[PDB]
């Protein structure tokens, strides 16, 4: 809103050092020359954004201070600065916000409770043009000022003005936004911003900054910083380099997800009991765990020693799966370090089990009228079961000392008993279909399907093929690859050709455009115009344009006539 | 000249005491607080490789300049005119050079 | 009695907490009557939930 | 006492100065070794020290006196020995 | 070792320059007469061995 | 017609040969299986 052009103002002494008749380049927060500056003539809140440049118009005294802080409310302490032409008050107290704060004076004072830091100082100072630069770095708040009587009050006068530091304050809290203060009894001021921009400063005999240039504004000023001079002679100078960044970052992988069915172990009609749990080997097949997360059917999908997110990018071999029937009430027994009846005599999970347990209700299929007496379990055992062991035996328990000779008695206690799963059983007694997956680390582990991002051509695009990755432009290739190659290296171990196995079509790979940018000038005093030269780059993506055998240059017109 | 550029490329593949010869792997599977340790031994090795190439390049540049000056001298005498000095341009009494 | 988790466990169940290696937790009463082999411990945010008994080890 | 930036401590030592002697100096923040002498250059009221080329400090304004002084490294270099030959003679002349 | 090779090259280069100068003196001042003045011995050079 | 890869527990034979599949001494406790 009502932007204005800051021609040259926005410079300050970067430090308290003295330099005489020497040009020094400093990297610090600065306001770029000819940068748009917000103008208000009206007093809304403005963000800080790591440095604020302020400039008040002449013939005015409405501005009397600024308020800095993070929230300017009762939550966080905020910095308050007020000047009454005779003293400056610096409060870091707990002050509330105001709809339209102003000054009759001292109206901005909302709340002074819980004052943390207190500081008081003396005031600093056709009429004077006030310029101020405010920054907060390393917990120190620095104040700069300079009054220059000038004309053309409507806009910012041209010329030069070096801002000097006055006060250092150790505030130490983060500041994100501020608010100017006006006295009601409309003034015009400009608000700028600073960023880590590099300038070159010129020091005279008296060590006063008389002029400066920006190192990223225009090619002419680009050369000055690297040459450490203001008057670059007639010639060609290389100032910096350039390249092209990746855009899409595609990835290609093998025709995939075709392998490894799990319905035969997850959705099979028949499952074994807990006393006869099966252990089928699962290896060298591509398992997709994502579909399990959104199944919306599991009830005890718990992972031990692994997280659902991190088991896809990395995976382990030895994917033995155990399937058995467990009643709802005793599902919790199946866990590492968990003991009980089923966990002790039927299926014991060893400690540090890097796997997950998946269970879901099976009322509609794993139940029948009159009781499903088809699933059995081991109720008694002489000794605790070793973890990951299946004990298929008809030996009966020995409660007392009298041996049992196969005839059941008062101390034989035939361990094998059949479960009862009626359709009307309670939720706790419902038979929940449960499977267990174990993972441990044989080489060549097999994981889930990859990204398969769609490709792109004739663009500097990052690529991460199977095992190999790089950044370069992808284009068609006339070369022929034998059926047992995935990529090719031109010379000196440099990949230049990769065949995407999905499409089965060899493609050339080349690094995208880069090199050193050069500036052509006829002399600082002779003229001002300059031309930018790019070396060995197809002149279609660099930014009068003329293409030459040494790349294309901008700022010159081709002439058929030949001169010296 | 060709091998001098060529030999530089292989230096990128040199480990220089680091577990990997590529920057991406170092930045991927190393803890950043200690990742720079492997980088530092790699930058020094790569910087050393570049130093040799430039220093070696300068040695040849001086030799070429000496050859160029000698060629210019032969241009000055044995092309632009007749070289009275004996056995300076072709064995025998010199007449001219093309 | 502070307890240290030796590894990372994932929980789907709304009754349960998320912990990682090195997390500090406070032990609660041993009234394990809701389910066998289930322990309750506090987390950094204070939320309470059932966690595996073997997921924790006695500190020393 | 607990640790806002810019902590403030006990008063500084502020010892006296010496001129025209290779002497270590430790001003408020900066320190070094060199000879201190009068200077003709003038500092603006907001500088503390000055440097000329390649980050070489040469002028320091002592806060205690608010006066500007020149700083130069004291004499050093290589000492050479002049001899006429071991057999010719024995006396030698030192060269600085 | 880096310094030794680099120093050796510098010495090798100037020796080669000296060798070329020596070869030049052979061509003019030995195989013939050097009309150029003060190139081989002070005074009007006749020949050399 | 096919190639069978058994990493199973196979005993040694005095003169194994193939009528075929005579070399099959023991296939108990199969660890890894692969067919191509
Ligand atoms: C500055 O603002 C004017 C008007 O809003 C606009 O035309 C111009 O493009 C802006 N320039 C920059 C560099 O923001
Ligand atoms: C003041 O604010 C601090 C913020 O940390 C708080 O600890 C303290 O209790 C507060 N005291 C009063 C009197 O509001
Ligand atoms: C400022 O922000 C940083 C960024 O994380 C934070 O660490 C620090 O605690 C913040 N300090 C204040 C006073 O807001
Ligand atoms: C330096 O200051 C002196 C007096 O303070 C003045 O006479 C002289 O003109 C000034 N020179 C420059 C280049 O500012
Ligand atoms: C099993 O069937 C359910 C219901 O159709 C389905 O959501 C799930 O993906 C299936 N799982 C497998 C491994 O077939
Ligand atoms: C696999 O090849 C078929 C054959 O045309 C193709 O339709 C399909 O898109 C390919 N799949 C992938 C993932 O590339
Ligand atoms: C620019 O400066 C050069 C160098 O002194 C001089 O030869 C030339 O005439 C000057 N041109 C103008 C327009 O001042
Ligand atoms: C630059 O690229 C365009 C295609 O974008 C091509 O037509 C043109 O021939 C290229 N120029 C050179 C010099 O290769
Ligand atoms: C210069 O040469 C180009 C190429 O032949 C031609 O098209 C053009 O008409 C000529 N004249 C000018 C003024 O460019
Ligand atoms: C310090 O300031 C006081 C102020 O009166 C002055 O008298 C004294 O001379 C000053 N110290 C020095 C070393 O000049
Ligand atoms: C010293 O030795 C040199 C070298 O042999 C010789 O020229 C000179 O005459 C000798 N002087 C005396 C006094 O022996
Ligand atoms: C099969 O061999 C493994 C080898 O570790 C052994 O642990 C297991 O008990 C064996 N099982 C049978 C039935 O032979």
């Amino acid at each position: 809103p009502a932007y204005t052009n800051s021609f040259t103002r926005g410079v300050y002494y970067p430090d308290k050092v003295f330099r005489s008749s020497v040009l020094h380049s400093t990297q610090d927060l600065f306001l770029p020359f000819f940068s748009n500056v917000t103008w208000f003539h009206d007093n809304p809140v403005l963000p800080f954004n790591d440095g604020v440049y302020f400039a008040s118009t002449e013939k005015s005294n409405i501005i009397r201070g600024w308020i800095f802080g993070t929230t300017l409310d009762s939550k966080t302490q905020s910095l308050l600065i007020v000047n009454n032409a005779t003293n400056v008050v610096i409060k870091v107290c707990e002050f509330q916000f105001c709809n339209d704060p102003f000054l009759s004076e001292f109206r901005v004072y909302s709340s002074a409770n819980n004052c943390t830091f207190e500081y008081v100082s003396q005031p600093f100072l056709f009429k004077n043009l006030r310029e101020f630069v405010f920054k907060n770095i390393d917990g120190y708040f620095k104040i700069y000022s300079k009054h220059t009587p000038i004309n053309l009050v409507r806009d910012l006068p041209q010329g030069f003005s070096a801002l000097e530091p006055l006060v250092d304050l150790p505030i130490g809290i983060n500041i994100t936004r501020f608010q100017t203060l006006l006295a009601l009894h409309a003034a015009a001021y400009y608000v700028g911003y600073l960023q880590p921009r590099t300038f070159l400063l010129k020091y005279n005999e008296n060590g006063t900054i008389t002029d400066a240039v920006d190192c990223a504004l225009d090619p002419l000023s680009e050369t000055k910083c690297t040459l450490k001079s203001f008057t670059v002679e007639k010639g060609i100078y290389q100032t910096s380099n350039f390249r092209v960044q990746p855009t899409e970052s595609i990835v290609r992988f093998p025709n995939i997800t075709n392998l490894c069915p799990f319905g035969e172990v997850f959705n099979a009609t028949r499952f074994a009991s807990v006393y006869a749990w099966n252990r089928k080997r699962i290896s060298n097949c591509v398992a997709d765990y994502s579909v399990l997360y959104n199944s919306a059917s599991f009830s005890t999908f718990k992972c031990y020693g692994v997280s659902p997110t991190k088991l896809n990018d990395l995976c382990f071999t030895n994917v033995y799966a155990d399937s058995f029937v467990i009643r709802g009430d005793e599902v919790r027994q199946i866990a590492p370090g968990q003991t009980g009846k089923i966990a002790d005599y039927n299926y014991k999970l060893p400690d540090d089990f890097t796997g997950c347990v998946i269970a879901w209700n099976s009322n509609n299929l794993d139940s029948k009228v009159g009781g499903n007496y088809n699933y059995l379990y081991r109720l008694f055992r002489k000794s605790n079961l070793k973890p990951f062991e299946r004990d298929i035996s008809t030996e009966i328990y020995q409660a007392g000392s009298t041996p049992c000779n196969g005839v059941e008695g008062f101390n034989c206690y035939f361990p094998l008993q059949s479960y009862g799963f009626q359709p009307t059983n309670g939720v706790g007694y419902q038979p929940y279909r449960v499977v267990v997956l174990s993972f441990e680390l044989a080489p060549a582990t097999v994981c889930g399907p990859k990204k398969s991002t769609n490709l792109v051509k004739n663009k500097c695009v990052n690529f991460n093929f199977n095992g190999l990755t790089g950044t370069g432009v992808l284009t068609e290739s006339n070369k022929k690859f034998l059926p047992f190659q995935q990529f090719g290296r031109d010379i000196a171990d440099t990949t230049d050709a990769v065949r995407d196995p999905q499409t089965l079509e060899i493609l050339d790979i080349t690094p995208c455009s880069f090199g050193g940018v050069s500036v052509i000038t006829p002399g600082t005093n002779t003229s001002n115009q300059v031309a930018v030269l790019y070396q060995d780059v197809n002149c279609t993506e660099v930014p009068n344009v003329f293409q030459t055998r040494a790349g294309c240059l901008i700022g010159a017109e081709h002439v058929n006539n030949s001169y010296e | 000249n060709a091998q001098a550029l060529n030999t530089l490329v292989k230096q990128l593949s040199s480990n220089f005491g680091a577990i990997s010869s590529v920057l991406n792997d170092i930045l991927s599977r190393l803890d950043p607080p200690e990742a720079e340790v492997q980088i530092d031994r790699l930058i020094t090795g790569r910087l050393q490789s570049l130093q040799t190439y430039v220093t070696q390049q300068l040695i040849r540049a001086a030799e070429i300049r000496a050859s160029a000056n000698l060629a210019a001298t032969k241009m000055s005498e044995c092309v632009l005119g007749q070289s009275k000095r004996v056995d300076f341009c072709g064995k025998g009494y010199h007449l001219m050079s093309f | 009695e502070e307890y240290i988790a030796v590894g990372d466990f994932f929980s789907t169940d709304p009754a349960d907490l998320t912990f990682k290696k090195g997390e500090i937790l406070l032990v609660i009463e041993r009234g394990t009557s809701a389910g066998d082999g289930w322990w309750i411990a506090k987390d950094a945010k204070g939320n309470e939930g059932l966690v595996p008994r073997t997921y924790l080890e006695p500190y020393s």
